[PDB]
């Protein structure tokens, strides 16, 4: 980061611009909110239209039944209408309860996402978006929340001839942090995610037993960082 | 029209027998694309506007999982990003 | 000293995409019944919308659990994985479908005319968008990404890495230095092969291991079966089939009997739809759990204790199953 700070800043600004452009293209990106509102609106709309149902009665409005029949004979028609309407309203309430439970699960997921992705850095793979997660920026929305997951994605690759360990004078040498790679002739110890090659000192590497037991080990002379200091 | 669970004996060349059912009104494409309308048993119909023949047509192709990859694993080769 | 123990973990991911039609079920293909049903109103539109939403959610569950990889990777022709034997979980080209040895032991202990009776009453079963072939290919791609590319195939582009070097990452991620692996590689390979053999033997013993899938299918089958038997209910009417009510009474007096039958059948079908919605919500929760498990155990290494199987989790191998997925932690 401290060597590529300007490049990272430029990439981040470009990424924010690109996501802004994508948001300024179509509403199909917000395909979840446009469903949590449309399903409730459609449920209310189809609950409204159940008042226009005969349900067996000779009419559909309670003012045109009590204006035609008398109580002892209108009560059966009203009972028909009321049981039908109560059934419809109970169905709507049950659908709303199920959808509210699903939305509760989604809100628990959003709460844990905000508690881990935003308020820290999650080690969970592909939880806060594809790739390694740096930081997240919560943003409001109509009946929802949208996260802008900043992610770390390795761009360009390069093959290397690796090695599990290194024989020096019979003693094995394993890298404490990183892997051993070779650009064809020499050897280097580098961090896993980024290709930053360094020489194999005694700091980057630790010894463990002999080197005739490990499988796939190669030969090299590990540069002891004290030889010029002990010569003088 | 997709006739599900029909022996297709009762309701040319527009048919295509899928495991879901024979799709009347769609021409099969032997190439596989990423599909947007899900149909059944790996078939997906889509609208194809072609300026040569049948500018309004619906094609029912087998669903494509993605670009097949052949990463070259070797016992001594590593790939570290730069 | 340490031991490596493969643990199976079964998770339902989806149920059968059922579908119910009123005029086939509520009406015994009659005309007056259709008139009365259209008189009741728009319950059938609500029922069809609910069932189609259930089917769409199941399709999304199946497509979200498995299809977490943009590209379909393949194992190399050679199998020099440092002595680690994956012939049991890797795809077997012998079958026309690119399944595996352990996946085959799963598709035989579930097994999913009554179906004709359900079909004739309008209780159809839609076929899933993803067949077993494409689900198996997704699992094979996941296996190839995990074995060859380690875990970086989920973050970005897949990066080849030696398997004997990939596991040197995972021990170093669970505390144990990689020298322990590089000195005991043959022993670890032997223990891993033995664990795979033991889990295969356990899968080839009884179906009670797959007690979850044999419930996600048996509950839906029982629900459909008990929905079929509601057509054999008088519900107060003098009969139970609408061809023997219109053949006895006249419209003005048969309409009350048909009204009784239709409200009873609509109540039963609404109860079935509500049960199906609740079960689909539970299966959606289980599929979300499976999705995050495959996103963390498979595509990386979870530090969560006792999440990806008890013990310090090293890796996982997703495997297809009838209406579910099994992990080999
Ligand atoms: C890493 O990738 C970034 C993004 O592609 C490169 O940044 C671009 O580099 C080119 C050529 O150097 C410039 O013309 C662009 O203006 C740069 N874009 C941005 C946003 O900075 C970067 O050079 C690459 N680094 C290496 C070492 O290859
Ligand atoms: C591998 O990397 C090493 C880095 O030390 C290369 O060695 C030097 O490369 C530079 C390239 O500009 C040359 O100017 C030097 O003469 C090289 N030798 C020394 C001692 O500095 C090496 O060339 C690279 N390639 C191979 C195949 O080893
Ligand atoms: C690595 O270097 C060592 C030391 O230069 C080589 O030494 C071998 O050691 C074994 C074990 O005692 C002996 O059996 C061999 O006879 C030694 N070699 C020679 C030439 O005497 C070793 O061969 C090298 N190994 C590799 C793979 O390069
Ligand atoms: C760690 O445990 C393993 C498994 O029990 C040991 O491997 C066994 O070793 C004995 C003799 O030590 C052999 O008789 C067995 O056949 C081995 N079993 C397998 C599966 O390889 C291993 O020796 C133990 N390591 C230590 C240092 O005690
Ligand atoms: C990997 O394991 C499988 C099964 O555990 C091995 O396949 C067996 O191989 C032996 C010897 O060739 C046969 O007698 C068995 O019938 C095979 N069983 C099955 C189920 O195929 C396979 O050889 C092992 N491969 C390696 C490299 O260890
Ligand atoms: C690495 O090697 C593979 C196979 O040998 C090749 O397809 C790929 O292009 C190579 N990558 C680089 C960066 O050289
Ligand atoms: C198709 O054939 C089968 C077997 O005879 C039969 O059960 C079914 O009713 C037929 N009709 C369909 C599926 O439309
Ligand atoms: C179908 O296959 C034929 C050859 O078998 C090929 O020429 C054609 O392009 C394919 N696709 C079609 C007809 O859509
Ligand atoms: C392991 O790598 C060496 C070095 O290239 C190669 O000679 C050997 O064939 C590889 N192992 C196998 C089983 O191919």
């Amino acid at each position: 980061l401290y060597e590529n700070q300007k490049l990272i800043a430029n990439q981040f600004n470009s990424a924010i611009g690109k996501i802004q452009d994508s948001l300024s293209s179509t509403a199909s990106a917000l395909g979840k909110l446009q469903d949590v509102v449309n399903q409730n609106a459609q449920a209310l709309n189809t609950l409204v239209k159940q008042l226009s149902s005969n349900f067996g009665a000779i009419s559909s409005v309670l003012n045109d039944i009590l204006s035609r029949l008398d109580p002892p004979e209108a009560e059966v028609q009203i009972d028909r209408l009321i049981t039908g309407r109560l059934q419809s309203l109970q169905t709507y309430v049950t659908q709303q309860l199920i959808r509210a439970a699903e939305i509760r699960a989604s809100a628990n997921l959003a709460a844990t996402k905000m508690s881990e992705c935003v308020l820290g850095q999650s080690k969970r793979v592909d939880f806060c978006g594809k790739g390694y997660h740096l930081m997240s920026f919560p943003q409001s929305a109509p009946h929802g929340v949208v996260f802008l997951h900043v992610t770390y994605v390795p761009a360009q690759e390069k093959n290397f001839t690796t090695a599990p360990a290194i024989c020096h004078d019979g003693k094995a040498h394993f890298p404490r942090e990183g892997v051993f790679v070779s650009n064809g002739t020499h050897w280097f110890v580098t961090q896993r995610n980024f290709y930053e090659p360094q020489i194999i000192t005694t700091d980057n590497t630790f010894v463990s037993g002999n080197c005739d037991v490990v499988i796939g080990i190669v030969n090299n002379t590990v540069y002891d960082p004290l030889q010029p200091e002990l010569d003088s | 029209v997709l006739y599900q669970d029909v022996n297709c004996t009762e309701v040319g060349s527009n048919v295509f027998q899928t495991r879901a059912g024979c799709l009347i009104g769609a021409e099969h494409v032997n190439n596989s694309y990423e599909c947007d309308i899900p149909i059944g048993a790996g078939i997906c119909a889509s609208y194809q506007t072609q300026t040569s023949v049948a500018s309004q047509s619906i094609i029912a192709y087998t669903m494509s999982l993605g670009a097949e990859n052949s990463v070259a694993y070797s016992n001594n080769s590593i790939a570290i990003p730069t | 000293n340490f031991t490596i123990s493969v643990t199976t973990e079964i998770l339902p991911v989806s149920m059968t995409k059922t579908s119910v039609d009123c005029t086939m079920y509520i009406c015994g293909d009659s005309t007056e019944c259709s008139n009365l049903l259209l008189q009741y109103g728009s319950f059938c539109t609500q029922l069809n919308r609910a069932l189609t939403g259930i089917a769409v959610e199941q399709d999304k569950n199946t497509q979200e659990v498995f299809a977490q990889v943009k590209q379909i990777y393949k194992t190399p022709p050679i199998k020099d994985f440092g002595g680690f034997n994956f012939s049991q979980i890797l795809p077997d080209p012998s079958k026309p479908s690119k399944r595996s040895f352990i996946e085959d032991l799963l598709f035989n202990k579930v097994t999913l005319d009554l179906i004709c009776a359900q079909k004739f009453n309008g209780l159809t079963v839609l076929p899933p968008l993803l067949t077993d072939e494409m689900i198996a290919q997704y699992t094979s791609a996941l296996l190839a990404g995990t074995i060859t590319s380690g875990w970086t195939f989920g973050a970005g582009a897949a990066l080849q890495i030696p398997f004997a070097m990939q596991m040197a990452y995972r021990f170093n991620g669970i505390g144990v230095t990689q020298n322990v692996l590089y000195e005991n590689q043959k022993l670890i390979a032997n223990q891993f092969n033995s664990a795979i053999g033991k889990i295969q033997d356990s899968l080839s013993s009884t179906a009670s291991a797959l007690g979850k899938l044999q419930d996600v299918v048996n509950q839906n089958a029982q629900a459909l079966n008990t929905l079929v038997k509601q057509l054999s209910s008088n519900f107060g009417a003098i009969s139970s089939v609408l061809n023997d009510i219109l053949s006895r009474l006249d419209p003005p007096e048969a309409e009350v009997q048909i009204d009784r039958l239709i409200t009873g059948r609509l109540q039963s079908l609404q109860t079935y739809v509500t049960q199906q919605l609740i079960r689909a919500a539970e299966i959606r929760a289980s599929a979300n759990l499976a999705a995050t498990k495959m996103s963390e155990c498979v595509l990386g290494q979870s530090k969560r204790v006792d999440f990806c199987g008890k013990g310090y989790h090293l890796m996982s191998f997703p495997q297809s199953a009838p209406h579910g997925v099994v992990f080999l932690h």
